[PDB]
């Protein structure tokens, strides 16, 4: 199958630079033109750039021409986007995309999030949410910047019955909670751990939920 | 540049019914040479990248079922979904595929009408870790309810607390079309220790009440 | 005036189709627009066909015809062509 895996997102200061990469597999990469498309948070889709299979023709959107350079390394099956002179309005989830005749844009990658802000990276503090006197447990991921974080339970094995709530912004810091619902027979007889990742700070936390309060 | 205008901005429908949304371009997307309209539809699930639905106005991509129908020509285009399922919850974009720059509409968000459901509510005291560092967040989960409109009230020793509460609603669920929300009452460790009973109650039917002491 | 602009679009359509497709498995001739017809990726040692280009002023009366070209066994196109089915039927 076709899959595009973007990489290189994170925090950039206004006016700085950042290079995104897109690893492609499942097709003859050297035969396809490639796009970059971005999506501001809670907003719509904006096409950014296109590069033909041989890098011979290239199109840029007006809001980007002069600052961004699209390029590719066909032997390494990789699409690149070199961004410069970034500003707040460049904050978006950035997608790479491949075409499929008759359309220019058919397959999308998972995306990588780029935050342009003068605020500083801070890792999250992860707190367990054990109840007092099906059981629901939680993890509080408080005071991090920027987005995103990744929350899993027991490393993915606990998949259904999970609610990870959108983060709220306060004092230049994000905070989210994540709930999981399990049968009373498993907890606390077996282990329930939430795994919180914050790539912008290279933080990875495993917090085990211990019962009392 | 071709401007793409989609309407309605969003709508809600119950499962089994059929929906129609419109997409209009400021310039014709019809190539009279090959008689094809360069209009493509995408479906973006919550928290997912967009998915190709229909290309050249009416051609379904392989794997897309028949209940997704695209039509129109020139500047007026329409997407129609019959037998709407729970999983159809998404934002539906149309895109100018005729000439560069490629431009998208603002999208049509498809939401679902569901049977009313009461929330499953759980309350959690602050953790000892956070207490030791000076903070005290009390978390209250309201999971799998409908409709989205819901009220949370915090009570400290029987007195309503409104200072320091932050609420966050999830997107609609793609399977059962319910909503969930988390309510977090954050206090200093100092003020938290000055009281005993903490209560969050949900109202949408009498209030559903969860509490703890200490 | 309109003929040439339609011919431009046909050439643009050919580039797009090549940039949004890949050749079939194995040795194959590379896709190419030769200013007359859009030649698709074609398996080696075959004679390719594509519809008479829709930019011809008489396309309606030749729409079911084809222009032919040989894809050599070496993955290289031939220089000969049969476009008799695309001739203006006066
Ligand atoms: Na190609």
């Amino acid at each position: 199958d076709v899959q595009l895996v973007e990489s290189g997102g994170g925090l950039v200061q206004p006016g700085g630079s950042r290079k995104l990469s897109c690893a492609a597999s499942g097709f003859t990469f050297s035969s396809f033109g490639m796009h970059w498309v971005r999506q501001a948070p809670e907003k719509g889709l904006e096409w950014v750039a296109y590069i033909s299979s041989g890098s011979s023709t290239i199109y840029y959107a007006d809001t980007v021409k002069g600052r961004f350079t699209i390029s590719r390394d066909n032997p390494k099956n990789t699409l690149f986007l070199q961004m410069t002179s970034l500003r707040s309005e460049d904050t978006a989830m950035y997608y790479c995309a491949r075409g499929k005749y008759p359309t220019w844009i058919a397959y999308w990658g998972q995306g990588t999030l780029v935050t342009v802000s003068a605020a500083k990276t801070t890792p999250p503090s992860v707190y367990p949410l054990a109840p007092g006197s099906m059981v629901t447990l939680g993890c509080l991921v408080k005071g991090y910047f920027p987005e995103p974080v990744t929350v899993t339970w027991n490393s993915g094995s606990l998949s259904s019955g999970v609610h990870t709530f959108p983060a709220v912004l306060q004092s230049d810091l994000y905070t989210l909670s994540s709930s999981v619902t399990v049968p009373s027979s498993t907890w606390p007889s077996e282990t329930v751990t939430c795994n919180v990742a914050h790539p912008a700070s290279s933080t990875k936390v495993d917090k085990k939920i211990v019962p009392r309060d | 540049d071709i401007v793409m205008t989609q309407s309605p901005s969003s709508l809600t429908v119950t499962a089994g019914e059929k929906v129609t949304m419109s997409c209009k371009s400021s310039q014709s997307l019809l190539n009279s040479g090959n008689q094809k309209n360069y209009l493509t539809w995408y479906q973006q699930k919550p928290g997912q990248p967009p998915k190709l639905l229909i290309s050249w106005a009416s051609t379904r991509d392989s794997g897309v079922p028949d209940r997704f129908t695209g039509s129109g020509s020139g500047t007026d285009f329409t997407l129609t979904i019959s037998s709407v399922q729970a999983e159809d919850l998404a934002v539906y974009y149309c895109q100018n595929d005729y000439s560069y720059p490629l431009t998208f509409g603002a999208g049509t968000k498809l939401e679902l009408k569901r049977a009313d459901a009461a929330p499953t509510v759980s309350i959690f005291p602050p953790s000892s870790e956070q207490l030791t560092s000076g903070g005290a967040s009390v978390v209250c989960f309201l999971n799998n309810f409908y409709p989205k409109d819901i009220n949370v009230k915090w009570k400290i020793d029987g007195s309503e607390r409104q200072n320091g509460v932050l609420n966050s609603w999830t997107d609609q669920d793609s399977k059962d079309s319910t909503y969930s929300m988390s309510s977090t009452l954050t206090l200093t460790k100092d003020e938290y220790e000055r009281h005993n009973s903490y209560t969050c109650e949900a109202t949408h039917t009498s209030p559903i009440v969860k509490s703890f002491n200490r | 005036g309109e003929l040439y602009q339609r011919w431009e679009h046909y050439g643009q359509e050919c580039q797009k189709m090549l940039e949004t497709t890949e050749p079939p498995s194995g040795l194959a001739c590379n896709g190419s627009f030769d200013m007359y017809a859009c030649w698709n990726y074609t398996a080696a040692n075959t004679t390719a066909r594509v519809s008479c280009p829709w930019y011809l002023p008489w396309f309606r009366q030749v729409s079911a015809g084809f222009v032919f070209r040989q894809c050599g066994s070496d993955g290289q196109w031939g220089s000969w062509r049969d476009h008799t089915q695309c001739e203006n039927p006066e």
